[PDB]
């Protein structure tokens, strides 16, 4: 079902699209996992550490 | 105040004086090592992979 | 808003009680950040008791771990709202359901280095969006004991201070409302006749926005003029 | 400049008798009266130091010499001076 | 970790890539046919090294 | 001789995002070139965003005000989302007057004709009651790059992050331009994505004196 | 204030021997430190105008996986030691030279005919050594001009990797430095050898004429 919705979107099945580097403008070989992680920030901040 | 002239004060003491890096449960000797300070623009000790 | 949740998300953000859930449902009457104002239903509506329900909302306020819980009204002017249907979002929702974080565009790879044991490497489109910028509130007290030789005032003249003590402060000491400090500064004039300096001072290393100043008087002790 | 001290442990065998020499030497040079042996590279006096020991012109028996010389140069003076 | 991940995906080798079986004057045109995108980082060759 | 290339076609498709076209290039060039363009175009172009905001009776952003529902502080987001041209100044400080129940847009907001609203839909925010009005003064200023709050910094004038920076989203892709009799030339399209108060071609041919000027370092113009 | 960057000037050109140097620039605005070293990367390690050798003809020899008599080393070893060889040419697109030599000892481009525009910029170069006296070896090599590395898979007739850009290794280590109140800048650390035909500075100066010349019909 995950394959499915992604072929219900244009995007490529396996998950993984072919990314190109923002330095040297070159692709990456062997393509690369690509999605929406759901990331925290969680309250051990640093300027409360230092 | 911090003025202008105190941060090249401050990279000619840093230069060739180490400082003890030390992680908190130290268990052996490689736990303590000493560094020579880069200044960091930041408030994170920017640690070197290997060490 | 998680794209990837397990759809409890409902159940958690209703049941603890930080969202707004409407008690009796019917037509908006009337929304502001401050308060939601609900004309009920007749069937919902008691015969005597004529009634409408005006939830306030809870602003800008310092949680237990120094956290903002604020609440929104997430329901426009003129709406249909049901009974057990949420108005206003607490902190950490989004209509109704459970928001803690956010949903980035994740990339696994590893890149230059800077992500080596569990390092996290983040653009600057995350910070430019504010789309981590998260609010901190502290609580700040200042106390006028009692005292040998005297009690000690909450005068705004400072000994050894200057202009850019009193520029910050009123005609009775305290900071002004809204007024942006930094380490290092003067929030309330405190002096102990030996005099010597006992003012209030924002902590070092903390900036921020006075929100909101509460002053406690006890009942004999007369007022200055910011009370 | 300075990463590793291995010359100056290989020309004062010990590994802790380095710390004592470069340290009696950077005293000599930090209150100190004296100036160093070799061109400083904005170096402080611990690097400098080290970087003596490792040329082979600093150790102890050569600090050792110097301070005799330099009493031995005080006893002229005082006699010199007096009588 | 990282570092031996990088190292494992370069020295390595598969049967066919870019520049299969030709010969190169040193490493120093090893890492220019890589460079340019004329071979690829695991295809087998014979180098002259000293 | 090389071959040198010329903005021979730009496709303003929609008001926010065009393509424009190099041609001829060289074989190796259409890489180097796109990514130095890309490279330049997100990191330094002259925006114009707001900068410091001064509604009436508001003490500071942490609070709200009687008449609207939102905050000073999603009031001053949807500001910090706001996209404006200014023509022949630096700093310009535009104003807002509204009352009346419904949405307050970009444009309630008064002209200034040396002033250019982009998007005059933008909406900033809602007004909820009949006598109930905001009225704010906006410094809108020129820079470049990304100047947060904290580090360049009476007090009811709110500081706003300033995000100066048209373009959001650029891609360049080459291709063979079979042409000339001559084959083997690719093409450069570069797919940009504005806010909209930059056109195409300003932005291609400032990047491109961006890079004449840092070469400038050592060879000779 | 919007057009005002911190354009730099290299600081030093901290050399090794005359085919080698390794220059820096600072201060370079952040972000430009990785443009302006890809960008001349790929334009000196991708398209330089050179002269290199192209195509050999050995005189006895019909085929790469060959065999010679009184020759120390092989045709694979000997397109090894030809795909070195450095050569400057004046206006002449390409020229062929003949080597004729037979003798005990090595067998360098010295022993090369010179007549033409032809110059070399190794007399040591050693392209084969030889361990007989009556062992006689007789080549036909090609130079030609081009645009970079043209490899033998795309180009009695032998196939020679030419090699025409002068530059062997170039890389670029962009490090941080800082300007007195600025936050975070770059510092660009070119590292780059040539073959000799040309010196490294000048090859740097090379790249900048052509990247400020392809951006002449915007600026």
């Amino acid at each position: 079902e995950i394959k499915e919705l992604l072929k219900l979107g244009d995007l490529p099945t396996s998950g993984q699209i072919r990314l190109y580097d923002g330095r040297t403008g070159e692709q990456f070989e062997r393509p690369v996992t690509v999605g929406y992680m759901y990331m925290l920030k969680l309250n051990h901040l640093v300027d409360d550490k230092m | 105040r911090e003025e202008a002239v105190v941060w090249d004060i401050l990279d000619e003491v840093i230069r060739e004086h180490p400082v003890l890096l030390n992680r908190a449960p130290t268990l052996h000797r490689l736990g303590i090592q000493a560094f020579e300070p880069v200044l960091i623009e930041g408030k994170a000790i920017q640690l070197h992979p290997l060490v | 808003k998680p794209l990837v949740g397990t759809g409890m998300e409902r159940a958690v953000a209703v049941d603890s009680g930080v969202t707004a859930v409407a008690k009796r449902g019917g037509v908006v009457q009337y929304v502001d950040a401050s308060r939601i104002v609900i004309k009920v239903n007749e069937d919902e509506m008691y015969p005597g008791e004529a009634g409408i329900d005006i939830y306030n909302l809870t602003k800008y306020t310092r949680s237990n771990q120094n956290t903002c819980i604020n609440q929104m009204p997430c329901v426009s002017l003129g709406e249909p709202v049901e009974r057990g249907d949420v108005l206003a979002d607490g902190p950490s929702t989004d209509l109704g359901e459970l928001a803690l974080g956010q949903n980035m565009r994740v990339a696994f790879m590893p890149w230059n280095g800077y992500n080596f044991e569990d390092s996290i490497l983040v653009s600057e489109r995350v910070v430019q969006e504010d789309r981590f910028t998260t609010i901190h509130i502290q609580e700040l007290a200042c106390v006028s004991r009692d005292t040998k030789l005297g009690p000690e005032e909450i005068t705004a003249d400072i000994p050894n201070v200057g202009e850019a003590a009193l520029s910050k402060l009123d005609e009775s000491g305290i900071v002004y409302i809204g007024a942006e400090v930094t380490g290092g500064d003067i929030l309330v004039g405190k002096v102990t006749p030996k005099v010597k300096d006992s003012s209030l001072r924002v902590p070092n290393g903390v900036s921020g926005t006075v929100i909101d100043v509460q002053v406690f008087t006890r009942d004999g002790v007369e007022k200055d003029k910011r009370a | 400049a300075r990463v590793t001290v291995q010359d100056a442990v290989e020309k004062i065998g010990n590994r802790f008798d380095l710390v004592l020499v470069a340290a009696r030497r950077a005293r000599q040079m930090q209150v100190g009266g004296k100036d160093p042996l070799v061109p400083e590279e904005n170096d402080k006096t611990t690097v400098i130091a080290l970087r003596e020991i490792e040329e082979g012109l600093i150790n102890n028996q050569i600090l050792d010499v110097r301070e005799r010389q330099e009493q031995q140069e005080q006893e002229a003076a005082e006699l010199q001076a007096v009588t | 970790q990282d570092v031996v991940l990088g190292l494992y995906y370069m020295t390595r080798d598969c049967v066919n890539a870019k520049g299969e079986g030709m010969v190169l004057t040193g490493p120093k045109e090893a890492e220019r046919l890589y460079r340019s995108g004329l071979a690829s980082l695991h295809a087998r060759v014979k180098v002259r090294i000293t | 001789e090389f071959l040198k290339p010329r903005l021979v076609d730009i496709e303003q498709v929609s008001s926010t995002h065009a393509k424009v076209t190099l041609e001829p290039l060289e074989r190796g060039f259409g890489h180097t070139l796109g990514n130095a363009l890309r490279r330049i175009l997100l990191s330094s172009m002259p925006g114009c965003a707001v900068t410091e905001v001064e509604i009436d009776g508001v003490l500071h952003e942490y609070s709200t005000k009687e008449g609207v529902q939102e905050d000073i502080l999603e009031i001053l987001l949807n500001l910090k989302g706001l996209a404006v041209r200014v023509q022949g100044k630096d700093e310009v400080i535009l104003t807002l007057n509204k009352s009346g129940i419904g949405p307050v847009t970009a444009a309630d907001i008064t002209h200034d004709g040396d002033v250019e609203i982009v998007k005059p839909q933008h909406v900033i925010c809602h007004l909820t009651d009949e006598n109930a009005s905001i009225s704010m003064r906006i410094k809108v200023q020129r820079g470049r790059g990304y100047v947060p709050a904290s580090t360049r910094i009476p007090i009811g004038r709110l500081l706003v992050d300033a995000c100066y920076s048209p373009v959001e989203r650029i891609a360049y892709n080459v291709e063979a331009a079979r042409v000339e009799q001559r084959t083997d030339l690719d093409k450069l399209v570069i797919e940009m994505e504005t806010n909209g108060t930059i056109d195409p071609e300003e932005a291609i041919r400032r990047a491109a004196t961006i890079l004449a000027e840092q070469l400038e370092a050592f060879v000779d113009l």
